């Protein structure tokens, strides 16, 4: 379970004392937690231009320690909410907040929020490192690879206010080589990172379908809405129409369909009839058919929920003498075959898919740094621990070990920090 | 799932 305590002397981070005047719309913040008995109450969000945000002290993830001089450690959500609502308009509330506990991180990311976070100190330190004679890369890597992505957005903000220069511009000018690529990738938000990588994979008729496939096939609906949004903000065109430009045929069809990000959401009930029905349909459309009905495959694989499809592919083995991946490698070729194999891997076991892509990026002569870097950046706060345990199970040695063999210098150290562990 | 606007 996450960390709890009823005693303020045992809380870790830093303490904030604020006074809010109750407005006609309350104090302007929502609270989360406090149903499970030993659960902190944390600030989930703030109403822009509302009393809490206008005051400027409260932040998301802050733990509510006490209200009006009464400790509420271990209060239920219902007891606390009642305290706030009883305060009449124009009266004020005193809030003691503990900063340093996380809200809503993935239990499977390798990279965690830094608990003693001081954006200003890091900005100062990275500036001092950038301006060292012969740049201090160690400090830059040491700091940025051990901050969460949203703490990096804060560092970038503080750096810009301290120097009047964007952080990412200052680091592009101070860094070089693969280290530059890692650090610049780390500085983007996930949606910005994926958008720019999608853009770079479509930089012309020389399209890198491998990279377009990796991102489009592996990102969830939520992730894709955000990507479609900031891609149009960043590049003043819709992601869909750049895909239509640089792709064609059934491959374009399947890429357009996935990139929309309107896959069915996880149902509450398992639909055994439709599972068998889909499994039958996939077989009818391929192995037992002359040629292959590609539209039926696109339809089923892009529209059903991921847990439903996991059971479809199992149930498909009842009908086909070849499983879904082996059937794909017999029925299609080229970019379309590649995309299908990538998608089915992501549905069946997304961490194993990334582990195999990481293994492929390093196993031979040299390194496919582009793939190695994008995976370590994009998955580090998502499922890197599952990726590592899948990789170690299959290949015997850790992911850490393979990175050590394939990379060197500060680049290697940055990738091992993103990896996590000491091995 | 515990959320409420205060
Ligand atoms: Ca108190
Ligand atoms: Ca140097
Ligand atoms: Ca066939
Ligand atoms: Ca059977
Ligand atoms: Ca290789």
């Amino acid at each position: 379970k996450p960390f709890f305590t009823r005693n303020p002397s045992e809380l870790k981070g830093k303490f904030i004392h604020t006074k809010l005047r109750k407005s006609s719309r309350g104090f302007g913040f929502t609270v989360v937690g406090g149903d499970e008995p030993d659960e902190f109450l944390q600030i989930k969000s703030l109403v822009l231009d509302g009393p809490a945000a206008l005051d400027g002290k409260m932040e998301t993830g802050d733990v509510i320690v006490s209200v009006n001089d009464t400790c509420v450690l271990g209060h239920t959500h219902a007891q606390v909410v009642k305290i706030f609502q009883s305060i009449p308009i124009g009266a004020s509330v005193d809030l003691e907040l503990c900063r340093g506990y996380p809200l809503g991180s993935s239990a499977y990311g390798s990279v965690k929020a830094y608990t003693n976070f001081d954006a200003e100190r890091d900005a100062l330190n990275i500036e001092t490192a950038i301006k060292t004679k012969g740049v201090d890369e160690v400090t830059i890597v040491n700091i940025l690879t051990n901050r969460s992505n949203e703490q990096r957005q804060d560092i970038a903000f503080a750096y810009q206010r301290r120097t009047k220069k964007e952080l990412a511009s200052a680091l592009k000018s101070a860094l070089s080589g693969h280290l530059e690529t890692v650090i610049l990738g780390l500085l983007k938000t996930p949606a910005q990172y994926d958008a720019s990588e999608l853009k770079a994979s479509m930089k012309g008729l020389g399209t890198d379908e491998d990279s377009l496939i990796e991102i489009i096939c592996s990102r969830t609906n939520q992730e894709l809405q955000e990507i479609n949004r900031v891609y149009k903000e960043m590049y003043k065109t819709d992601l869909e129409k750049d895909i239509i430009s640089d792709t064609s045929g059934d491959f374009r069809k399947l890429m357009v369909a996935l990139a929309k990000g309107r896959r069915a959401e996880d149902g509450s009930v398992i639909d055994y009839e439709l599972i068998d029905q889909d499994a039958r349909d996939l077989y009818d459309a391929g192995v037992k058919r002359k040629g292959t009905d590609v539209p039926k495959w696109i339809s089923i694989m892009t529209e059903r929920s991921v847990p439903h499809l996991q059971k479809v592919f199992d149930r498909y083995k009842s009908y086909s003498p070849y499983d879904m991946l082996e059937s794909i490698r017999k029925e299609v070729k080229g970019d379309l075959e590649n995309a299908f194999l990538n998608l089915v891997q992501c549905i069946q076991n997304k961490p194993l898919y990334f582990a195999d892509r990481l293994y492929d990026s390093m196993k031979g002569k040299g390194t496919r740094d582009k793939v190695l870097i994008r995976i370590m950046v994009s998955r580090s706060e998502v499922d890197m621990l599952k990726i590592r345990s899948e990789f170690k199970r299959k290949y015997g040695k850790s992911l850490y070990y393979y990175i050590q063999q394939d990379t060197k210098g500060d680049y290697q150290k940055a990738l091992l920090y993103l990896c996590g562990g000491d091995d | 799932l515990p959320s409420t606007t205060l």
